[PDB]
RNA sequence: UUAUUAAAAACACAGCACUGUGCAAACACGAAAGUGGACGUAUACGGUGUGACGCCUGCCCGGUGCCGGAAGGUUAAUUGA
RNA sequence: CCUUGAUGUGUAGGAUAGGUGGGAGGCUUUGAAGUGUGGACGCCAGUCUGCAUGGAGCCGACCUUGAAAUACCACCCUUUAAUGUUUGAUGUUCUAACGUUGACCCGUAAUCCGGGUUGCGGACAGUGUCUGGUGGGUAGUUUGACUGGGGCGGUCUCCUCCUAAAGAGUAACGGAGGAGCACGAAGGUUGGCUAAUCCUGGUCGGACAUCAGGAGGUUAGUGCAAUGGCAUAAGCCAGCUUGACUGCGAGCGUGACGGCGCGAGCAGGUGCGAAAGCAGGUCAUAGUGAUCCGGUGGUUCUGAAUGGAAGGGCCAUCGCUCAACGGAUAAAAGGUACUCCGGGGAUAACAGGCUGAUACCGCCCAAGAGUUCAUAUCGACGGCGGUGUUUGGCACCUCGAUGUCGGCUCAUCACAUCCUGGGGCUGAAGUAGGUCCCAAGGGUAUGGCUGUUCGCCAUUUAAAGUGGUACGCGAGCUGGGUUUAG
C-alpha cells in the first residue's frame, strides 16, 4: 500500500537475515533452513566486509520471495524467546516429576497422545531414575531422561 | 444453589496461556470472571490439588474438576394505587422510583412483578400488558390491558397515533409562550445513558403549552406523541429550558436572586425528576366509548408550586 | 522472486554452461533442450535443468 | 540559593523508611603505594526517597533492577581425530 | 575408546515381546532335555551361569498380539556389570610459594619500611596475556533531499495518455494510472482459421453453455496499466522445434557522458517448409543496477633464484529494496527555550499595497404576501458594483535589530451623524415617535470585575459615534498580559 512501507518491512527482514549469519554453525543446523539458502550462510561469514553486504543484499533477495513465518518462529524457539517454547519446556519438566516419582501413571498419557514413544526403553530409563534417587546418587541419568523427552518433542524420527 | 459437579480435561490447544481462559473455551456458559471468583474460593481442583494463582500457566495433560453450585421473573408484593381496574383495562398510579420494566439488577420488585403478585396468570400477555414505558423516576398514570386483543387494538392505535397523552412538569426559565418541537433523535456518541437530539436520528414530533409562568420557573402543560425514553426531557431541553431536579438531563442547578433558604430547600428536597401525567384518553376495547381519567397532583409537585408561587408574589410583587 | 535461476551444462564432456530461468514450482521436470556449443562445434543436448 | 533582573511554593532541615557494608568493611580520591571514611565498629558508616506533629501508607512481580536457586537449552579463548 | 555376557515386565497371551532382512530349521555324542548349590543380575515377578549328578535330545505358523519368537545368522540403540587407556570434577591433610593494616625483637630515643621468630589462611585470594558476558560510565561519529505538523507519515528508479502551443524535447503539491514479473511456450517456421453486440429457431437452460441461418471484417482479442499498431494478421489452432546459438557486425538514433535501442550483412552449426526465405526471443513501449570487491569453470596468461605451488590477470557466470535506484561508510538513531559560530529577507509569522473564496453595504430585475392598491412597507429564485476593519493566499522586505497588547498625557483627520441644527415622507391630532436627505462647528462620561481591547453590571446626561493615524503616540511614561534564565 506504500512502498516505503515495503521498505521498511523489507529492511526488518534485511536485519533478519544478519542475526542469522552472527549465529553459530553448531546452532544453524537446528532451523529448518533450505540447503540454497544454507549453502550461502557458510560463505557470508568468510567473505569481506564488503562482500557481506553483497551476501545481505542476496540473503534477503531470495527470503523475501518465500515464505518466512516458519523459520522465524524457528529461530525463536532457539533464542528461546518465543512465548510457546518456554512452556512447553514448562511442561516437559512438569511431566517429569510425574513421572520420575510413580514410573506407571505417567506413561499412559505420553503413549496416547505420541505415537513414536519407545515405552521398552522408557520404562528402563524410570527404573534406573528411581535406582539413582532412592540410592541417593548423583543424578548421572536424569540428564538423559530430559533429552530424550525433548528429542521427540520435535519429531526426532 | 445448584451444586453440579463439573469436571472436564484440557486440549493441547491451550498452550501457554492462563487458567481463566482455559476453563473458559471448554465451559462456554461460564467467562472468565465467573471463573476468577470460583478459583480464589479454593474449590477448584488441577490434577487432584487445589490451586491460589489464577496467573498460573497451564498447557495439557491436566484434569480439572469443579465441585460447586452453579445458581421467569419471581413475582415480590409492591404497594400500588389502583386508579381503576375490571375486566379488559387496568389504570394505575406508578408512584416514585419504580421502574416499568425489570432489567439487570432488579429480578424483582417493578411493576411487572408487582403486576404478576397482583394477578398471577398476567404472564400469559407479553410483556404483562404494558405497552409504552415510562421513567422511573418520573411518577404518572400508566396503562394495562387486561385482555389480549385489547393489546392488539391498543398497540395499532399507537402506530396510527390515536391516543393522547397529556404531562405535567415543571422547568427552569421565564417562559413566553408555547409551541411544537420536531427534532430528530438517537443515541449519546459518547456516553450510554444519554439519548441526545442528533440530525440523522429517528424523527419526533413533540408539543408543548404553558398554564403558568414563576420567578425563574415555569409550570407547563403539554401533550406527547411518541412515548420512546425520555423523549419529553430532551425536547424541553434542546431549547436550553431543562427540567427542574433532573439530575441526567437538566441543567446544573441555579437557584435564583434573592432566593430564601426555604426555597433552597426545596430543590434539595424535590430531588426527583419534574415530571408527572394527569389526563389519559383511551377507547374501550369492546364497546367504542371513551373513559376519561385525572390524576391527582402529587404532595411533592403541590408543596413546589406553593413555594415558588410564595417567592414569585414575594420578590417581584 | 518465485524463479529460481538455474544453468544448463552440456551433455558433453566440456564445461560450457548456458544460464536461464525456470519456474520449479510449476516444472519441476528436468528440462531436455539442444543448444549450440562452441567448443565442439557442433549441437549437443542441455539436462540438468533445477 | 541564582556575586551583577528570579530570596520563593525552590534547596537544606531534626525525624521516618529502604538498601549496601564484618574491618585490609562498603565507597571515593588515585595506573599503585597510600589516604579519607575512622584511629569509628551494625544503637557505626555510605547511598536513595520523603520531610515537624496526629491518623495512615491500600492492590499488583507483568518488563527492568536486586537476591537466592539452579533442572535444562545456546555459548569464546583452550586441545588438535 | 578395545572385546568381555546379560540387558528391554501397556494389554488378551503357554509370558520381564527392542527396531531393521534371510527364516520352517540349526545346534548337540569335539556328549543333551530336567532335577542343586556357589557367584551374580534382580522391580525375589523371574532369568543367565562353572560343576557334576543326569546318559539322547530342543522348536515355529500354533488360536490369540499393532507387531511372533532362546529355531539361528548381522549392522546394532539404550541401561548397565569387570580390567587396562586418556582427560576432567569434588572432598580431606600439610607447608615450602604467596598474603597477613596479628604479636614480639633489631636497624631505631621511628604507628614508614626492611630483616628474624611465631600464630592465622594457603596453593585460596590477588596479579599478568587472551577470551565470553555486561557496560551512553566515557570517547568518535551518523541521523541524506523534497513539505508537514499535538505524536507517525509519504515521495527519490523505470513505463503509458494528456497537459505540450502539428520536428524533437518542455516543468509544477497538474489529472489519470502501472512495473521489480511471467513464458522452455505464451519463441521460430510451416499450414489452417477469423469475434464482440443483436434477430429467428432450438431442450433441462437461465441475461453465455455449444449452435443452423443472418447485416459487421474487428467496435473481440492482442499474458499485465495505458497508448500506438495488428487482416500479409502481431488475434486463434496443430506438427516439428530451440535462432532465447557462437565470434562479429559496416551504419544510424538517443542522451554531456557512462549507458541504452535499431541493426543490413559475414564465418560455422542448426530448426521449419519443397523451395523462394524466416529465426541473434515474446506486437512494441516499464519487468531493472556501472564500477570496486566475493563463489565456480576454463586459459601453463603470469608465477619476485630454478620446477611447482600460493597469489594475480583475462573470459562467461550466477553475486542489490546499493530502493537515497549515476549506486559519500562493509558498519550509524534524536533533542537542545542551556546553546554557539558564519551567512540569508535565497525562507514563516504581525503590519503595509494586490485580493473578495466566506461574510458584511448599496442598487436593479419582482412571482408572492400586502383591507383596493408592488416598490407606502417587505419581498422568494438571480445579477452588478464599493471600503473591505474577521475568517485566506499570493512576490517585496528591515534577520550588520521594523520593540509588542493594554493604561496615562497628547491629539489630528473623513462622515457611513451619537446629540445639538435644517428639512422630506409618515399608516405625523399635540407631546412623544420611525425612515431618509444636507450638515463635522462644538461636545461626546464616572466606577466594580479581569492585564485587559471588548463586554456585563451600578448610576447620570445630549450622546457616552463609527473608522484611518503601520489596528497613532516607550529618543514621553507605564512592564499589569506577553515575558530568556529559577
Amino acid at each position: 500500500v506504500s512502498k516505503s512501507e515495503i521498505k521498511r518491512d523489507a529492511e526488518e527482514l534485511k536485519r533478519l537475515g544478519a542475526e542469522i549469519v552472527d549465529l553459530g554453525k553448531n546452532a544453524l543446523d537446528k532451523i529448518p533452513l533450505d540447503a540454497d539458502l544454507r549453502a550461502a550462510i557458510e560463505l557470508a561469514q568468510r567473505i569481506k566486509m564488503e562482500g557481506r553486504r553483497r551476501q545481505l543484499q542476496l540473503i534477503g533477495k531470495m527470503l523475501r520471495q518465500r515464505d518466512v513465518e516458519p523459520i522465524r518462529q524457528a529461530l525463536d524457539k532457539l533464542k528461546n524467546r518465543h512465548n510457546q517454547q518456554v512452556v512447553l519446556f514448562h511442561k516437559l519438566e512438569n511431566l517429569r516429576d510425574r513421572l520420575i516419582d510413580q514410573g506407571d501413571d505417567a506413561i499412559a498419557e505420553v503413549l496416547n497422545l505420541w505415537p513414536d514413544a519407545d515405552r521398552q526403553q522408557l520404562r528402563t530409563l524410570i527404573r534406573n531414575a528411581k535406582k539413582e534417587k532412592e540410592g541417593n546418587k548423583p543424578p548421572k541419568s536424569a540428564r538423559q531422561i530430559f533429552q530424550y523427552l525433548r528429542e521427540l518433542a520435535e519429531n526426532e524420527g | 444453589a445448584q451444586r453440579v459437579q463439573l469436571t472436564a480435561t484440557v486440549s493441547e490447544n491451550q498452550l501457554g496461556q492462563r487458567l481463566d481462559q482455559a476453563l473458559a473455551e471448554m465451559f462456554p456458559d461460564y467467562s472468565r470472571s465467573r471463573i476468577k471468583e470460583w478459583i480464589l474460593d479454593q474449590r477448584v481442583l488441577v490434577n487432584g490439588k487445589v490451586c491460589d494463582k489464577p496467573k498460573e500457566k497451564v498447557l495439557g495433560g491436566e484434569q480439572v474438576a469443579i465441585n460447586a453450585e452453579i445458581e421467569r421473573f419471581e413475582p415480590q408484593d409492591i404497594p400500588l394505587d389502583i386508579v381503576y381496574e375490571d375486566e379488559d383495562i387496568i389504570i394505575i398510579n406508578k408512584p416514585r422510583d419504580l421502574v416499568v420494566h425489570p432489567g439487570a439488577g432488579n429480578p424483582d420488585g417493578t411493576v411487572l412483578n408487582a403486576l404478576l403478585h397482583y394477578y398471577p396468570p398476567i404472564a400469559d400477555v407479553p410483556r404483562a400488558g404494558i405497552v409504552h414505558r415510562l421513567d422511573k423516576d418520573t411518577t404518572g398514570l400508566m396503562v394495562v390491558a387486561k385482555t389480549v386483543p385489547a393489546q392488539t387494538r391498543l398497540v395499532e392505535s399507537l402506530q396510527r397515533r390515536e391516543i393522547t397523552r397529556e404531562y405535567e412538569a415543571v422547568a427552569i426559565g421565564h417562559m413566553t409562550a408555547g409551541g411544537t418541537v420536531d427534532e430528530p433523535i438517537s443515541r449519546h456518541p459518547t456516553k450510554r445513558t444519554h439519548m441526545a437530539v442528533h440530525p440523522m436520528g429517528k424523527p419526533a414530533v413533540t408539543h408543548y403549552r404553558i398554564m403558568e409562568h414563576f420567578r425563574v420557573h415555569t409550570r407547563l402543560r403539554l401533550r406527547l406523541e411518541t412515548g420512546r425514553t425520555h423523549q419529553i426531557r430532551v425536547h424541553m431541553a434542546h431549547i436550553t429550558h431543562p427540567l427542574v431536579g433532573d439530575p441526567v438531563y437538566g441543567g446544573r442547578p441555579r437557584p435564583p436572586k434573592g432566593a430564601s433558604e426555604a426555597f433552597i430547600s426545596t430543590l434539595r428536597k424535590f430531588d426527583r425528576q419534574a415530571l408527572h401525567a394527569t389526563m389519559l384518553r383511551l377507547y374501550h376495547p369492546i364497546s367504542g366509548i371513551e373513559m376519561e381519567w385525572h390524576a391527582p397532583i402529587p404532595q411533592d409537585m403541590v408543596e413546589l408550586i406553593e413555594v415558588m408561587r410564595a417567592d414569585f408574589e414575594e420578590h417581584k410583587d | 522472486g518465485i524463479r529460481e535461476k538455474i544453468k544448463l551444462v552440456s551433455s558433453a564432456g566440456t564445461g560450457h554452461f548456458y544460464t536461464t530461468t525456470k519456474n520449479k514450482r510449476t516444472k519441476p521436470e528436468k528440462l531436455e533442450l539442444k543448444k549450440f556449443d562452441p567448443v565442439v562445434r557442433q549441437h549437443v543436448i542441455y539436462k540438468e535443468a533445477k
